């Protein structure tokens, strides 16, 4: 980081355990983007291709939008996942260390000496 | 003439955006352009081993 | 609106703010101690399985 | 080549590639390299041109050596260590010795001679091939080595690889040289954030990978090599040309585009590992590939440029050819920067 | 209209190096 | 006139006012978003009344 | 704040999909009813800015610029209709997209409260304009006009963003809450004043700053009309937004080494005046009077007075609508003439009698004569440096010597004079010049009645 | 009509595009179906439901 | 380390010296391609028959037969290097050098 | 003749077309349009009634606010004699001074 | 491995050479099989870090 | 699909379709010559389907409808003004043979197609390498620089060299007084117009670069006029050709598919036709490039991919 964490099962997109995270929402705003870049790729092949940019291939359209949509899902599983796997052990280590991560008695301003600097 | 012909117009204009657009355009015929021979290409590749094992010394 | 709507929701991206800029200032440091003690996780490198070695007599007595 | 043999002439490169990936054992590792190697020969010779076969002659030799090389790391590490598994060397000298090796494989130092060159005698379709595929292979090894490599070599010789390889873009006219050398640049880009972090170097080779696939797809449609050929395209399609400035933007890295996010979080990376004045050192050498970017869009949209009347022959016909996954290249490599959170993935 | 490169223009990034000296010139 | 020809004339403008009413919601939609101190800000304590629910939506 | 950004980003499918002869009469129509949306903007409260969301914000200093924005955008519409009228209608719908695209990018980044959010909004602006300087532009330059604009705004962005990434990985946010609450001292070490040098370097060179200036004379002059305004007006105060906003935790090593930007500032103000009233080129000189109205602005910065952050604001609208004038009525002027030299065409009250009523107005306005918010503006940042130094106002004392010299000596020979008798191209005032004139000079003269608004976040 | 020679797309290409609203609503309905199964695997994961 | 991992290890270094450091025959700079094999397949087999490693006895014919391999397909650059050139020595190719 | 061009095309005067031009497009009904609809929002509504929705802000940065507060509190410190305003506003009593 | 396949499908094509402790034909040890038997089950699952 | 990857691997191997009377051939001789009846004569006697003389507008024959676009829009050249005037500061002479030419290549393509797809032979008028009869005719006329031709003649060995001989190459040999007598009586005021010295040229031209430097490539079995008013004397000439010498027999189905490969798509057999000279009479600038193609983009049908355009009529577009 985390090729190297134990019990990581090389060659599988969605581990077991990630399940138990809340799956991204359909209206998420970076899933109905992916679908909007699916419509970006759905104009530039009309393009290239030199057809009505609009209207022709409207089956070639909806194919490139749910393609997108759905491993757009899926990657954000995923997405959600490492980030939740890496908030994990940050919070397993931070209680199994209790020593090397000092919470000192920081206190308030009444009490600590700032320089003020006199502009001008 | 202190204005533009010699400040504006010539001078800040030569320190920054000329001279160095220059030193690119200067150099990369040094480092671009090459001979094509097979034989240097390979020998260029000779005292680059050497530099990297000993001159610098990355095993050290 | 008035100005419980701003105050209260301001209160609320500071908080948010916040605890964000904490955690990440606590990742950059957990990052490093991990890398640099191994005792972690993640930043675990691949090492020989020792089921790969074979326990069998060999032909040798000493082994 | 037959094209029932130029399949599997294919086959045995992505195989022999892929050997490379998957093995634990540093002969098989070795072995994946032949494979891609004595099989990448022939199809960078499919034309058969005497440019072709001076082309895939400097390839040889270069890519013999650089696996002749890689043999006696795996040698010196296996006699100083006595082990074939893919992991640290226990020998300094024999990772230096790999490091030296795999540049060459991969045109980092000036080894990087050998990229410019071969892309020219080789076709458009073979240079394909050549700079997007055969560079999965070395990238590969090099993450897996990444434990002990010395700091200071990586970085050497990822510096000089965006200092060449930008600086020599600022000279050529043939878009297949010019394509090179942003190439070697962008080796060094991924090549720099190796010792601190594999994820990135991962994050900017597919970024490369599919703005480079995406590139050389509107070259094939626009069926130029030369700026002039590429300048007139604007008459016949003027929608080629048109995307052909965005993605050069996102060559440049200019944001909002996708090619900004390579450099961005690489740069991130770098500054959380102390090293400032590094990645600001290849922020600046960045618009020397921008620049030459730049005077290649200028001559491509921005301006008209003298056409012919034959071209209007080519106005009743089309392109009865397509390769599919050129418009899905395309906007992958346009529009993605608002996805950077899902570069965690490859983690 | 607008100014568009002529033929002159496109002799600028033609030649076999598109800023050339004597070692490149032959 | 003609319902279609201004569909095919006039159908354009009626879409921006709406563009801009969607924004208002997901502006409506951020707002519940952050909710966080829900009649805790310091200076915005004031007891609830039972007609409404809370302060401000 | 969505009220506004997704509008504008709608546009897009609107005028892509608008028929053929409406398009720009779908752009205006619109573009109008989207700034009076923007308009709701002034809504301020006293000193906590305006949070809509987490990632999107506004206070009293960026919603002047969003109503300028967002107005603006209508005006490079109607003032493009004579130059691009020839062109097909596709590329007519792609221009309006780049225009609509720019003013896009200007609004969420004005807006942004992260601050690489504003980075990679801040730069986003270039690869529009870089569009619009190089295709639509008119003169050959225009070529080498592009590279210098972007090359130089470049090599001060890189730094920043190495700068900005740092703080990150030091203080643990950027966004602009937390960074002020949480501002801390910089220091004095030699790796402090270098991280300095590169949050301010980046705004510095598109301020410009006198040497780092050379784009605005290559870019505006051979811009089209429609970009050139654009650049002047707004384009050029991303840096000056983000100037006061980065400048919260660059104390106090600003007070120590902001002298050689004070130097080169006060004596460029100056210098590029006096220049300014030596060009044979009109246009330069909205050019040159830009960036010497524009050196004033980063003067009220660096001492950071109370009162010069009052001007920076005035002035930056001020001379974000002055310049839209003067770069309107150049533009009157060229395409009847088809050439931008002042010698040429004289005395055009003799032939064009209201285009010389709007073009001495704004002219008295660049002037910064009171009550108009010019001179109020300009006028405190006088007040502070005077607070700075007592003797700083005779170096700027003699810009109000340059100023008027220049800024009446082309009325006097473009609106003012005689008239020679050849050409005959000159024709009567299409209501469009005088229409988009009403506009932009109206404006100035209504909110100068009430400058609290555009006062900025200091009141 | 117009072209003498009968284009490549000039008839509609049916059963190519017939697949393409076929594999659409399969992509389609597999989607919405497996955010279902996510969702309510995750209600008991954590005990919600 | 023994002379014999020794004087093996440093037949491999001129090997390279001779390999890249080039002449006006690309078949005699072949001939060292194969060449610093046999270094390579002395130098591994003295290792794994030292170490008693039976399984890596296979590697040596293994890198071998890879071996003549390059120089297999090396041979046939030749030929065509000849059959388009006439000739062997390596100047004649420059045509890429644009 | 070199590089085959089109000779230069000459501006297009509207107003010789039709003398009541605007500066707008070609079609005399879409010209009298574009002023319609410019000298309909553009001045009618974003300057006119633009102009009372900025000149009437309700309590624009609250400075009646502190107007009337400000009328407030100074006589409560004149009526008990206390000199208004204090040289200190975090006053000594919970501040830690150092040492 | 880069893209561990080995361990996925669960079938051996390099392991078993890898290293000399492995078993061999007819059981023939190694020179420092005993040395490579400690070594590995010494650093195994600790981690590479964790093992210099 | 046409003959590619898939169709290779399948199992389609032309020379199975390829057979004896799968013969390309064309009939070349002097200007109104008379070699277009006699290629009319070894058409449907020998079973044989024929493509006319490569004309201005024969792409437009091949594309849309068949009627000739506007010269501006194609081609912008005329023969009337090259026969009137040849001699301008236009130089109409070359923008007529370089388009005529690449009409020829064109022409020249999908006869190879026909063959290679079908089996069934095609009778062509001149062919390929014939055009270079006129345009050096022409140039020694007088006509046009030499800039021209060592740019025409550089473009035809990069293109016609990828291409594979025709089998056999008809002649109508016709004495050049003849045919200048024959002009005589045409009565186009046109044709009226040309030079003696450019109608014994093209027979020059013919009997020392076209027929010589073709007879060791494919066949030469030069005929009379004389001989070919009676159609049997050339038809039974044909299938008592042998045919050995040339480059045919030695066309393995590997040579046939690289053939195929480069002359079905239409944009690679006259790719190398805009070589990115700069002659006078060939380029032409940006203003009018733009326009004229803005025209061509309003051309009926020619706007988007065939069979993808409202105005012809092509309908189910959404489902396109
Ligand atoms: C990122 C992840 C997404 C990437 C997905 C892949 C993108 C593909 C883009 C392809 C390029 C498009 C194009 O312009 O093609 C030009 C060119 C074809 O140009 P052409 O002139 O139309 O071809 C004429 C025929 O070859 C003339 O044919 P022929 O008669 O000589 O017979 C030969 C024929 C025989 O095969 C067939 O006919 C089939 O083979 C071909 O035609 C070539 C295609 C072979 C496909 C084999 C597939 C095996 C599985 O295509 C290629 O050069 C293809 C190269 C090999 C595959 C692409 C590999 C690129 C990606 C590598 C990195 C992957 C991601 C790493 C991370
Ligand atoms: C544009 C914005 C987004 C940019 C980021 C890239 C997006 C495009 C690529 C996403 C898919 C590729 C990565 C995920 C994938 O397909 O397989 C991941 C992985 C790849 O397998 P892997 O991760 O075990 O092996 C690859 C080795 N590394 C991580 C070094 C690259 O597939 C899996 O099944 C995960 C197994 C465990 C992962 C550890
Ligand atoms: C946006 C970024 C680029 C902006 C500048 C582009 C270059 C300057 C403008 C001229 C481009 C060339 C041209 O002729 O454009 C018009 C041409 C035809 O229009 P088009 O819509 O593609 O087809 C007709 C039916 N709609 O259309 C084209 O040639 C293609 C236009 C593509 C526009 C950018 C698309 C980016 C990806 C989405
Ligand atoms: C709220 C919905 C808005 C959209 C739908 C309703 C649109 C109409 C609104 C009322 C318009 C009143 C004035 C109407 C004038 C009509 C003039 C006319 O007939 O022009 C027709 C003509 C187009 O051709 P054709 O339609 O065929 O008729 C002529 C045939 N020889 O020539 C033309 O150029 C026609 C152009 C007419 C344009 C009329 C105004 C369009 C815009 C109206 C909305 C603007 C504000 C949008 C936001 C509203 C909410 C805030
Ligand atoms: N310059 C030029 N002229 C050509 C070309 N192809 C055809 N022509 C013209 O077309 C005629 C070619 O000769 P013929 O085909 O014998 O003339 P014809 O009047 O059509 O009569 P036939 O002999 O019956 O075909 C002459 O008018 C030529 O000028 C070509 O490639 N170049």
């Amino acid at each position: 980081m985390m090729s190297g964490r134990p019990g990581r099962v090389p060659l599988q997109f969605l581990p077991n355990e990630a399940r138990s995270l809340p799956p991204p929402k359909l209206t998420d705003p970076r899933l109905v983007y992916m679908g909007f870049l699916g419509y970006c790729s759905g104009l530039i092949d009309n393009a290239i291709r030199r057809r009505p940019v609009v209207s022709a291939g409207l089956h070639r359209q909806l194919l490139y939008v749910t393609s997108f949509v759905f491993f757009g899902y899926y990657l954000l599983k995923r997405q959600d996942y490492m980030y939740a796997l890496r908030d994990h052990d940050m919070f397993a280590y931070v209680k199994s260390h209790p020593e090397d991560f000092p919470e000192k008695d920081k206190k308030t301003y009444g009490e600590i000496l700032e320089e003020f600097h006199p502009v001008r | 003439k202190s204005a533009s012909s010699l400040l504006d117009l010539i001078w800040l204009e030569t320190i920054l955006p000329k001279t160095t657009s220059f030193i690119q355009m200067k150099m990369s015929i040094m480092v671009s352009n090459q001979k094509g021979l097979i034989k240097l290409y390979f020998l260029s590749f000779l005292i680059t081993i050497m530099i990297s094992m000993t001159l610098f010394n990355y095993h050290e | 609106d008035g100005p419980e709507k701003n105050y209260e929701k301001t209160m609320a991206i500071l908080q948010i703010e916040a605890e964000k800029a904490e955690l990440r200032l606590k990742e950059l440091e957990v990052r490093r101690l991990m890398r640099a003690r191994g005792d972690g996780p993640w930043y675990q490198y691949p090492t020989i399985d020792k089921a790969l070695i074979d326990h069998s007599p060999k032909t040798t007595p000493d082994n | 080549m037959n094209p029932i043999i130029y399949t599997t002439l294919i086959m045995t490169v992505m195989s022999g590639t892929m050997l490379v990936m998957i093995s634990s054992h540093w002969l098989l590792i070795w072995i994946g390299f032949e494979m891609n190697l004595l099989a990448m020969i022939p199809v960078l010779m499919k034309n058969f041109n005497p440019r072709a076969t001076e082309a895939a002659t400097k390839y040889f030799l270069t890519q013999a050596t650089a696996s002749m090389m890689l043999m006696m790391a795996i040698i010196i590490n296996l006699l100083y260590s006595g082990q074939w598994t893919i992991t640290k060397m226990f020998n300094p000298v024999a990772m230096t010795m790999m490091t030296m090796a795999l540049a060459m494989k991969l045109g980092l130092s000036p080894f990087h001679f050998w990229v410019p060159e071969v892309t020219q005698g080789i076709s458009l379709q073979a240079g394909l091939l050549l700079l997007t595929w055969q560079k999965l292979a070395p990238l590969s090894v090099l993450c897996q080595i990444s434990q002990s490599i010395n700091p200071n070599l990586m970085l050497t010789m990822a510096m000089l690889s965006i200092l060449i390889g930008g600086w020599g873009g600022l000279n050529q006219t043939q878009l297949r040289k010019i394509m090179a050398y942003s190439s070697i640049a962008h080796m060094g880009w991924m090549t720099a954030v190796l010792p601190y972090n594999t994820t990135m170097t991962i994050l900017n080779l597919l970024i490369y990978i599919t703005m480079t696939l995406a590139m050389f797809m509107l070259l094939i449609h626009s069926s130029a090599t030369t700026t002039l050929s590429l300048s007139h395209t604007w008459n016949k399609m003027p929608v080629i040309t048109s995307l052909m400035m965005v993605t050069l933007l996102s060559m440049g890295g200019l944001p909002p585009l996708s090619g900004f996010m390579p450099k961005w979080m690489i740069i991130q990376e770098m500054t959380k590992n102390e090293s400032i004045i590094m990645p600001t050192l290849m922020a600046m050498t960045a618009l020397l590939n921008l620049y030459f970017y730049m005077r290649l869009a200028y001559s491509s949209s921005l301006t008209m440029f003298p056409s012919t009347n034959n071209m209007k022959m080519k106005w009743q016909f089309e392109h009865t050819k397509q390769m599919k996954l050129l418009p899905t290249m395309i906007v992958l490599s346009t529009l993605v920067l608002p996805m950077t959170p899902a570069l965690s993935s490859l983690n | 209209r607008q100014w568009q490169p002529d033929v002159e223009w496109a002799e600028q990034f033609g030649g076999a190096v598109m800023y050339p000296t004597k070692e490149t010139a032959h | 006139m003609n319902v279609l020809q201004i569909v095919r004339d006039h159908w354009v403008h009626i879409l921006v006012p709406v563009g801009f009413v969607f924004g208002c919601y997901l502006d409506r939609r951020s707002d519940e978003k952050l909710t966080a101190f829900r009649n805790k800000s310091l200076l915005f304590k004031r007891e609830l009344r039972p007609n409404e629910e809370v302060t401000w939506k | 704040m969505l009220k506004i950004i997704i509008p504008t980003t709608m546009l897009l499918p609107m005028t892509w999909m608008s028929k053929h002869n409406m398009i720009w009469i779908n752009a205006t129509v619109h573009s109008l009813l989207i700034s009076l949306i923007s308009l709701s903007l002034l809504n301020q409260l006293g000193e906590n800015s305006l949070n809509f969301s987490l990632t999107f914000f506004s206070d009293s200093l960026s919603a002047p610029l969003l109503v300028l924005t967002t107005w603006l955008l209508p005006l490079m519409l109607m003032a493009s209709q004579s130059h691009l009228s020839k062109e097909t209608t596709t590329r007519k719908k792609l221009y309006i997209t780049m225009l609509i695209l720019l003013q896009l990018f200007l609004i969420m980044t004005f807006t942004a409260t992260e601050l690489i959010l504003f980075y990679i909004l801040f730069e986003a602006t270039l690869v529009p304009t870089l569009i619009i300087i190089t295709r639509w532009g008119n003169q050959t330059e225009r070529l080498n006009a592009g590279l210098y604009f972007l090359f130089y705004t470049l090599a001060g962005s890189l730094p920043l963003l190495v700068a900005l990434v740092y703080i990150q990985n030091t203080t643990g946010s950027l966004n602009f809450l937390i960074i002020h609450y949480w501002s801390h001292p910089l220091s004095n070490s030699w790796s402090n004043i270098f991280m300095w040098l590169a949050c301010i370097m980046a705004f510095m060179v598109k301020m410009p700053l006198y040497g780092l200036h050379l784009w605005l004379p290559k870019a505006h002059v051979e811009a089209p009309i429609a970009g050139s305004m654009v650049l002047a007006a707004v384009l050029l105060k991303l840096g000056g937004y983000g100037m006061m906003r980065i400048t919260t935790i660059l104390n106090p090593l600003t007070n120590y080494m902001a002298y050689p930007f004070l130097m080169l500032s006060m004596w460029g103000m100056i210098m590029t005046s006096s220049i300014c009233l030596r060009q044979t080129d009109l246009k330069s000189l909205i050019a040159y009077s830009s960036v010497s109205h524009m050196a004033l602005v980063i003067v009220a910065i660096m001492i950071q007075t109370p009162w010069s952050f009052m001007g920076a604001t005035a002035l930056m609208i001020a001379h974000g609508l002055t310049s839209s004038m003067l770069f309107c009525l150049a533009n009157t002027n060229y395409e009847r003439v088809h050439s931008r030299t002042m010698i040429l065409a004289r005395g055009l009250q003799t032939l064009l009698p209201l285009m010389a009523t709007w073009w001495l107005m704004a002219s008295l306005t660049n002037l910064a004569l009171p009550p108009s918010i010019n001179l109020i503006g300009e006028l405190f940042i006088i007040t502070a440096s005077f607070s700075w130094s007592n003797i700083t106002i005779i170096l700027m004392g003699m810009n109000m010597m340059i100023t008027a010299l220049y800024s009446l000596y082309m009325l006097i020979t473009t609106q003012r004079g005689k008239y020679t008798h050849h050409i005959n191209n000159i024709k009567a005032s299409f209501t469009r010049e005088n229409a988009l004139m009403a506009l932009h000079i109206l404006p100035l003269l209504l909110l100068t009645l009430n400058p609290k608004m555009i006062l900025g976040p200091l009141y | 009509k117009f072209y003498i020679r009968e284009p490549p797309h000039g008839s509609p290409d049916w059963l190519k595009v017939g697949l393409t609203l076929g594999t659409s609503v399969f992509l389609w309905i597999y989607l919405i179906k497996q955010h279902k199964e996510d969702v309510l695997e995750y209600k008991r994961r954590n005990g919600l439901e | 380390m023994p002379l014999v991992y020794m004087n093996i290890i440093m037949a491999f270094a001129i090997a390279l010296a001779g390999l890249l450091m080039y002449r006006s025959h690309l078949m005699s700079s072949l001939l060292c391609l194969e060449g610093m094999m046999l270094s390579l397949f002395i130098m591994s087999t003295l290792i794994i028959l030292n170490t008693h490693f039976t399984l890596a006895n296979m590697m040596p014919i293994i890198l071998l037969v890879f071996a003549a391999c390059e120089a297999a397909l090396g041979l046939s650059l030749l030929v065509m290097v000849s059959n388009t050139y006439g000739t062997d020595y390596v100047q004649n190719l420059n045509l890429l050098q644009c | 003749i070199r590089l085959q061009e089109d000779p230069d095309p000459e501006d297009e005067n509207l107003y010789e077309k039709n003398p009541d031009s605007h500066g707008y497009d070609k079609d005399p009904i879409v010209d009298l349009w574009n002023m319609r609809v410019v000298f309909f929002f553009g001045f009618s509504i974003v300057l006119v009634l633009g102009s009372t929705f900025v000149a009437y802000l309700p309590d624009y940065r609250m400075q009646e606010w502190a107007r009337r507060e400000a009328e407030r509190l100074v006589k409560y410190r004149e009526a008990n004699g206390l000199p208004l305003m204090e040289s200190n506003c975090f006053d000594p009593n919970k501040i830690q001074l150092p040492e | 491995p880069f893209f561990d396949v080995q361990k996925r499908l669960g079938l051996d094509l390099d392991r078993w050479m890898t290293i000399q402790s492995a078993e061999q034909p007819h059981k023939i040890p190694g020179r420092c099989h005993a040395f490579e038997k400690e070594w590995i089950e010494c650093a195994h699952g600790i981690g590479g870090i964790r093992a210099e | 699909l046409q003959y590619g990857p898939l169709a290779f691997v399948l199992g389609e191997r032309t020379t199975r379709k390829l057979t004896e009377t799968s013969k390309v051939i064309t009939v070349d001789g002097n200007i109104c010559s008379g070699k277009g009846r006699l290629a009319r004569e070894i058409a449907e006697k020998l079973g044989l389907r024929h493509f006319p003389e490569a004309g201005i507008h024969y792409a437009d024959s091949t594309t849309g409808d068949g009627k000739p676009l506007d010269v501006q829009l194609s081609g912008n050249c005329s023969l009337e003004k090259f026969y009137d005037d040849p001699k301008s500061n236009d130089g109409n002479s070359y923008r007529l043979q370089s388009w005529l030419y690449a009409s020829r290549l064109l022409q020249y393509a999908d006869a190879l197609e026909h063959l290679l797809s079908t089996g069934q032979g095609v009778v062509l008028e001149r062919s390929i390498y014939s055009d270079f009869v006129f345009l050096e005719a022409m140039y020694r006329q007088g006509f046009i620089r030499k800039q021209c031709v060592e740019h025409y003649n550089e473009v035809k060995k990069v293109t016609a060299c990828e291409y594979l001989p025709p089998h056999v190459v008809v002649y109508v040999d016709v004495p050049v007084p003849e045919i200048q007598s024959r002009i005589q009586k045409k009565g186009n005021p046109h044709e009226m117009k040309i030079t003696a010295a450019y109608l014994q040229d093209i027979e020059n031209a013919y009997k020392k670069t076209f027929l010589p430097e073709m007879s060791e490539k494919c066949e030469v079995l030069q005929y009379s006029a004389r001989e070919a008013e009676d159609a049997e004397k050339v038809v039974e000439d044909i299938e008592y050709l042998k045919c050995d010498k040339g480059p045919w027999p030695d066309q393995d189905d590997r040579t046939f598919h690289r053939l195929r490969m480069l002359v079905q798509n239409k944009l690679e057999v006259l790719n190398y036709t805009t070589i990115p000279v700069y002659l006078p009479e060939i380029t032409i600038g940006a203003h009018q490039s733009d326009r004229v193609f803005q025209k061509f983009t309003e051309l009926p049908g020619r706007k988007y991919s065939p069979g993808y355009n409202e105005d012809v009529g092509d309908k189910w577009i959404w489902l396109k």
